[PDB]
């Protein structure tokens, strides 16, 4: 119940920050005294809910030799009027007494909402009590104030101003590497069986917080007990120890627990996440591959030539082309190359968060990408922004609405020195306003054509990298016959053909064929159907000839 | 270094009172939806601070411990040691000294970070002591002999100890054993003191006897002129209860006697020191009204704020070094509303005291059983302190006769004689309070008490 | 008026969950002690109104040998200011005293609406009293908190976060098989004719 | 911790005001007594947050021999009911006691919001306590009330009326000259290395407040410590002094500290800022250069001829033409010539601040330009105001909406005597209503054509002033071949050619060429593409022939 550094894992970069911010001024205040700067007393934690934010507090606090105080959000708000503000004054006097001091406040937004958006003056006093007492502190006190929340936007920003809270520290969703470590934290207390592959689990878990993983560990434990319920009689007052020794959680319990009612985590926000697709997994289009190698990889790798040449680059890249051409995966593979952070934003994600009005988060998309620089910001489905008013034809309203007017501010509100990059992608590029296509905003426009038969060969090579295909498969004879078919169409054929294979596989299981026959294919090849009209392409090829007329 | 509540030490009573919750256990109440080992909303154990419980038991305020266990969680408890918050706050209505905002001291400099707050004189929701057990009527009947012979008033000092008073929950009782009186110039409606001279001496007797200065008593006994002991009904609803000069003067002495506490920010909270006024009832019999100043009323004397008026019910607010902000008092009008009236320039004195009950044991067994000494500072009635009484008091020329020292007035006179040394007088006040036979036989075989024999076998 | 397992019927799968969640940690806390996991103290019931949600509470509670405490939603909200939050503190101290304990709270949304969508701070205190006192519990207390509602969305979601309430248990509308059983529960006390 | 005049720097003109307003009545009340006017007791400070507004208070207050009293905003609001209003009465009695007195109130909006937009009557009392006690003062008291905020609009305006607060003093964002001084304030306590060029830093920092700069100084100090963390063991209770003596912050630490998250500034408001571009940096179009020299430079330089001639000028200038013709830079270079202040306002900046409803700021644009007269107000992207309703075609709604109806009031609400100037610029001038083109509002209409080859020569001379170009570069041969290409197109070619040069530069680095070859050019010259159709120009040339038909 007392937390060390080993009890938390995965968010190493974040803990590297806090040790510089909290561990460093306390065990060595002389360093800031020798260099002659002020120690930051404004450490702020934030992130998604249930992400160890309370856990990382004591992970730092118990690893000091400093007196660590504590203050819960709802505990003060539970108190009566006046007495609640007394405890804050009782808090800081003890911390300024025991001068090496840590003040952590969990759920800071409950005692500090926006003063504009609040009703009770008792809430307004305790905010005003907090704003007063933060400034009443001293640098000679050597007392560090920590605060955590899950809603960094609901806070009164006067705290987030200078002198009170300056150190915005986000706790992001961990990678499969770091969440593997988190599983090892919870399972090292657990009693498992030898079949348990956490690395298989951590690969199969993608958007979970540690609370989801701890519930995941707690879930597969229960199913292990459910298997033993036949051997366990509940009318007994104590079960025997032999079933306790056999109580070892299987890998299949996690396979049960993987599809449990715990999987559904909190991934309905604006997330930053490193991608997984690469250049080999996208067949063909090597010209615009190199164009991204020109336009976005050269700044993130070498800003030195720019200051050599005195020229800031174009930060605005627009993808366009026919639909179903893998334009979503393109920005993921290039962020996976130069290891930049990645933020996927779709069209209705703007709108559905604006039926709930999350537009500071839209600014925070740029801010977190500024916080996670180098980062690329990917705007999927830009036609949906036009389809917020139906289209450019639409309900007579064009692409421009409150979304565009927000984005044009935030795209122009980006420093050109920043390597934070914005990637736009649509399939209906005529149906977007040129105000967003304005130079400085989005001036690079990249057409994504259909592949040729060599590209369609390279896709079918790349798509079937994980499939047990047959040996007689002439993909080139497929690539000969597939001409007008998109890369989405080719994957759609394989989804048909695998379904045709399962119409042989479990059909045989009802009457292992791990091979995808020509008979599986020539049925789907006869059933093959083109999704893109060539007269639609003749539009896009005229745009590929010339869209700069606009 | 440590906290005060990490270095201060409670009384043994406060050690006794901490280990109890004081919870009042109900059995199965009305709306039980359970078997007999279940619970509902109406068969929980009760609180020491429970107002409906205090209302049905007619108890005015909760005890300070019942106040202590109300305002604080159970986890916040000094057996944590370091991580403890003292829930009690001794009031600080003086002036934020050593102000951390660049401006001078209070004097020459002021800002918002150094000013104290304006006072809301609510009634104090608690009190220190609940019952005032006078251990014998003969303690009083000795004490009121000055008034029956003269008719002028009388002040004293409550001595004794604080024990559990089990009639009210977590009740502390001021068990009263003894009274000493300093030199004083006595008048009728007021009393002015001479300075007290043997201040370490009589306190040493209490240190010997296991007593201490537990409070103050005085009298408001004005005989109504019919010869029975009836009073002018002057301390009641329509007139007043406390004279405001008495309030300030007791709070002078109450600031001279705070109580150390492991639950307060300074390591001390409140005061063991209490207050009693001997008076008469409506029925014409000698009654007693016991009180104590509030922790604001101590502080406003410590921070030099309030002042008596000609009206005893009105308390003046002092006009303008110091800092006198608003004072209020919450009212209850004829429809229950709470109206903080402006207390400048005057306000009722009701919001400054706490009420206490008072009485006797079922049968008197105090630490003192003897009454043989003429009381000090009464040479104006010819009642003096001379050595010649000990030939009849301790019966030393009648050298067979046993030990009559069970008399604090005489024990201070023996301490005024100062013959027995610090261990032998604590062997005297051992036998003067416990009366052990083999230790009287030890003391009648000690040298210094036989010195106290052989000196007083040769006086007249 | 005292409810066994036989008095409820039809929702067998749901009762299979709660016995794993409530009956199991109480009569055998050693199992979670042997396997080394934390017992879930966040059992939450929800469903349509009038679906035995209050009924299934005592159907579990009377079938333990554990202590039980009962909290009604509007009963706390009926109380005056400050005193209402006192009873919650009086609730959990008795449960942490009698350590095999069941705390069922009927109509949890009445004492816990959304803090965004509420007006009185007295409502905001008693939510804040609840959020505090849920976290003040211990695993060594071995005390299970049950809560039921008919509006699972009106609740402040801070309760439905981890550590406080994790076990979302829905009570669905029964099939014609299970509601046949429910008819047999009510009619076995009744006096019927043979045509029924 | 005690602030003199030297501790603040940069905002000299503002401190020149306050010494006239605060220092002057206190050390010499006889001057207002001799001249027989009333001393202003209504000094109000305002500006962006974190701009030394609390700092400049004590910078004046400690430099008097006067008594000082301090009031914090949230400190009063922290207090209980009635007692909070007592402290204000306790404030002024001490100040009227110690009659040479300074009352500074930090964060005045927290104790004084709008009485219309507030909920608690306790807030309404303490406003009413303040309005009462301001008027209870006397001129014989000789007591000055100072107040500061970051939100000058949230205040109840009854304070900002006469007798209570008259002296609106804004603290603007400092120039690179003044923020250079601010860096010297923070670094003179710091221990630096000799490589540190603050002037290089102050040039590279453009929209920072002093709080951003103080965080900038604090950030590069930490990276200097991060470099020493290998030599510093945290388990030690005291590090040795040799690493303390070597602890000197490098210039590259600031180069690190310029790309971090501190550098997110507060620039998302309606700002006033002197420009940097000049006439030499805009090639060609010398006719409309002189037209601006006629129309806007003659009034700001010589109002004397107008009163000689009895004629007020036309204050309304509209820029128009094809897109991408440098119309944004035109108003900047002319404000840089005659040294007038400059306010850049884009189209969606109106709209995005009106999704949050900042329209008093739209009035305050004119008010701050009136406060910063001489100033020009530049309205970029006027098509976006039409595109708020899609266009003039649009969603059947024309250019007119709530924005225009606000602007037509505020443009007409300008005194013709004021040299405050309004500059409009669009690229879709047909798509704007003539109600905004009305005389008195915007009657000067300036077509911005494409340059000729001599203009395209002058641009490529002007654009390549900071680029290490090759010596064989025949820009005229480029200017011969570039005919229909805009000035944006020419810069776009150089962005391609530099990218082509970096496709030689760091290509050679992985295989310094600081020269932009003809081979770099003739690739981009072959890749050159026109952005403007001539049939679009034939529209604008017909407008350039005649738009006065409207
Ligand atoms: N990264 C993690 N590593 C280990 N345990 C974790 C991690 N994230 C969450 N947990 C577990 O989940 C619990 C949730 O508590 P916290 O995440 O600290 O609460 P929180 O992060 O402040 O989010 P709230 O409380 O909903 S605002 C932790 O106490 C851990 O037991
Ligand atoms: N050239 C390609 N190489 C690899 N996969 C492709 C290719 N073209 C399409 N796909 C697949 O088909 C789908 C198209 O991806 P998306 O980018 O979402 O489609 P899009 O081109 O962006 O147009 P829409 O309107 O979003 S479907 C993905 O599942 C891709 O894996
Ligand atoms: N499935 C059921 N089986 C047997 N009795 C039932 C069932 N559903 C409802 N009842 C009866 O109807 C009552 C419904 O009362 P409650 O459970 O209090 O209502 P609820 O389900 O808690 O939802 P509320 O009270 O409206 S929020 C039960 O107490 C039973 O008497
Ligand atoms: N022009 C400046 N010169 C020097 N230091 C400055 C300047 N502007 C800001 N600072 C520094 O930034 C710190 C921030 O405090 P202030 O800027 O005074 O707060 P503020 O400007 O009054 O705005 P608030 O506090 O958010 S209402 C100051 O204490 C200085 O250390
Ligand atoms: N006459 C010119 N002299 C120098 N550079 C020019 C000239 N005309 C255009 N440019 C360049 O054109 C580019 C864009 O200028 P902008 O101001 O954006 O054009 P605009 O006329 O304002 O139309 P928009 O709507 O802003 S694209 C910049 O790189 C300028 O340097
Ligand atoms: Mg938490
Ligand atoms: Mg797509
Ligand atoms: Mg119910
Ligand atoms: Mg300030
Ligand atoms: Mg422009
Ligand atoms: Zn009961
Ligand atoms: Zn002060």
């Amino acid at each position: 119940n007392e937390v060390g550094y080993d009890d938390i894992g995965g968010c190493r970069k974040q803990l590297a920050q806090i040790r510089e911010m909290v561990e460093l001024p306390l065990r060595h205040p002389q360093l800031f005294k020798s260099i002659g700067i002020k120690p930051p007393r404004g450490v702020l934690l934030y992130g998604p809910p249930g992400t160890g934010k309370t856990l990382m507090a004591r992970a730092v606090a118990n690893e000091t030799g400093a007196f660590f105080f504590l203050i819960n959000g709802p505990e003060i708000m539970s108190k009566m009027a006046g007495e609640s503000e007394s405890n804050l004054r009782k808090a800081f006097e003890e911390a300024e007494k025991n001068s090496p001091a840590i003040i952590f406040i969990d759920e800071i937004d409950s005692i500090a909402p926006k003063r504009e958006k609040t009703n009770g003056e008792v809430e307004r006093r305790v905010v005003s009590q907090l704003l007063t007492l933060m400034d009443g502190m001293k640098a000679r006190s050597n007392v560090v104030v920590m605060a955590a929340t899950n809603r960094p936007n609901s806070i009164d920003p006067a705290l987030r101003r200078f002198g009170r809270f300056d150190r915005e520290v986000d706790i992001g969703i961990p990678d499969p590497t770091g969440r593997l470590e988190i599983l090892q934290i919870h399972t090292k207390n657990m009693k498992l069986a030898d079949d348990v592959d956490l690395e298989q689990i951590a690969a199969e878990t993608h958007g979970y917080v540690g609370s989801d993983l701890a519930a995941l560990c707690s879930e597969a434990a229960m199913q292990q007990i459910r298997e033993k319920m036949d051997l366990i009689d509940l009318d007994e007052d104590t079960i025997d120890a032999e079933v306790l020794d056999s109580l070892g959680v299987t890998m299949d319990n996690f396979r049960y627990a993987l599809g449990v009612s715990n999987p559904s985590a909190l991934r309905e926000v604006a997330v930053v996440e490193v991608p997984n697709v690469r250049w080999e997994d996208i067949g063909g289009l090597e010209q615009v591959k190199q164009e991204l190698k020109e336009q976005v990889q050269y700044p993130v790798d070498h800003p030195e030539k720019f200051l050599k040449f005195g020229l800031s680059p174009s930060r605005g890249v627009l993808f366009y082309g026919p639909p179903g051409t893998g334009k979503t995966m393109l920005a993921k593979a290039v962020a996976n190359e130069c290891a930049a952070n990645f933020i996927s934003v779709k069209g209705p994600e703007l709108l559905s968060m604006w039926f709930g009005e999350s537009e500071s988060n839209i600014r925070d998309i740029f801010d977190k990408a500024r916080a996670a620089a180098p980062c690329v910001v990917f705007l999927d489905e830009l036609d949906s922004i036009a389809k917020a008013r139906g289209g450019s034809i639409g309900d007579a309203g064009g692409a421009s609405d409150r979304v565009v007017n927000q984005l044009l501010t935030e795209m122009d509100g980006m420093t050109s020195k920043k390597n934070v990059f914005v990637i736009g992608a649509t399939n209906r590029p005529e149906q977007l306003d040129p105000a967003l296509c304005r130079p400085g905003r989005l001036d690079q426009l990249i057409y994504v054509p259909l592949p040729d038969e060599a590209g369609r060969l390279s896709i079918l090579k790349a798509q079937l990298r994980k499939t047990p295909v047959s040996k007689d498969v002439d993909l080139a004879y497929i690539a000969s016959k597939t001409h007008g078919f998109s890369g989405a169409d080719l994957a759609f054929i394989t989804q048909r053909a695998v379904k045709l294979a399962i119409k042989e596989s479990i059909a045989a299981e009802i009457e292992p064929v791990p091979e995808l026959t020509k008979r599986h294919f020539e049925e789907a090849m006869r059933d093959a159907r083109r999704s893109v009209s060539d007269v639609e392409i003749r539009r896009y090829e005229a745009f590929a000839q010339q869209m700069k007329n606009a | 270094i440590k906290n005060p509540w990490e270095v201060v030490r409670q009384s043994p009573l406060d050690d006794r009172l901490d280990k109890l919750d004081g919870k009042i256990p109900r059995k199965r109440g009305a709306m039980c939806r359970h078997g007999p080992k279940g619970m509902c909303d109406y068969c929980t154990p009760l609180d020491p601070f429970n107002p409906q419980y205090l209302e049905e038991k007619k108890i005015k305020y909760m005890s300070v411990h019942a106040y202590m266990r109300k305002i604080n969680s159970a986890t916040n408890r000094p057996e944590l040691g370091s991580s403890f918050i003292p829930p009690l706050v001794e009031p600080y209505y003086r002036v934020k000294r050593d102000c951390p905002s660049g401006h001078p001291q209070w004097p020459e400099g002021i800002c918002t970070k150094c000013q104290p707050s304006a006072i809301t004189l609510q009634p104090q929701p608690f009190r220190m002591v609940d019952h005032v057990e006078f251990a014998s009527p003969q303690i009083i009947d000795r004490f009121l002999d000055a008034w029956r012979r003269t008719g002028v008033q009388r002040l004293g000092i409550l001595y004794g100890r604080y024990l559990e008073y089990d009639a009210v929950p977590l009740g502390i009782k001021a068990v009263v054993e003894a009274i000493y009186e300093p030199p004083q110039v006595d008048e009728i409606d007021g009393i002015t003191l001479n300075p007290w001279e043997n201040e370490q001496e009589v306190n040493q007797v209490a240190k010997y006897c296991g007593l201490e200065q537990v409070g103050v008593i005085w009298t408001d006994l004005l005989d109504a002129g019919k010869g029975d002991g009836s009073v002018v009904c002057k301390r009641h609803a329509d007139s007043y209860f406390l004279a405001a000069q008495e309030i300030v003067f007791a709070a002078r002495l109450q600031a001279q006697h705070p109580k150390p506490s492991k639950w307060s920010d300074t390591g001390r909270f409140g005061s063991n020191f209490v207050t009693c006024v001997v008076s008469g009832n409506e029925q014409g019999e000698i009654s007693i009204s016991a009180y104590q100043m509030s922790n604001d009323a101590v502080e406003m004397v410590r921070a030099d704020i309030i002042e008596p008026s000609a009206d005893p019910t009105l308390m003046l607010v002092r006009e303008e070094t110091r800092y006198i902000p608003e004072v209020f008092y919450r009212k209850i009008n004829e429809y229950g509303a709470n109206v903080l009236e402006n207390a400048k320039p005057a306000f009722p004195v009701e919001y400054l005291f706490v009420t206490l009950t008072h009485g006797f044991p079922d049968s008197p067994s105090p630490l003192f059983t003897d009454n043989i000494f003429p009381i000090e500072n009464r040479e104006y009635v010819g009642e003096a302190q001379e050595v010649s009484a000990v030939a009849k008091a301790l019966k030393v020329h009648e050298a067979d006769a046993p030990m009559n020292v069970s008399d604090f007035h005489l024990l201070c006179f023996i301490h005024q004689m100062s013959v027995l040394s610090k261990e032998e007088e604590a062997l005297l006040c051992r036998v003067a309070t416990l009366h052990d036979l083999a230790e009287s036989f030890q003391l009648r075989s000690t040298t210094g008490w036989q010195t106290l024999h052989m000196i007083l076998q040769s006086t007249g």
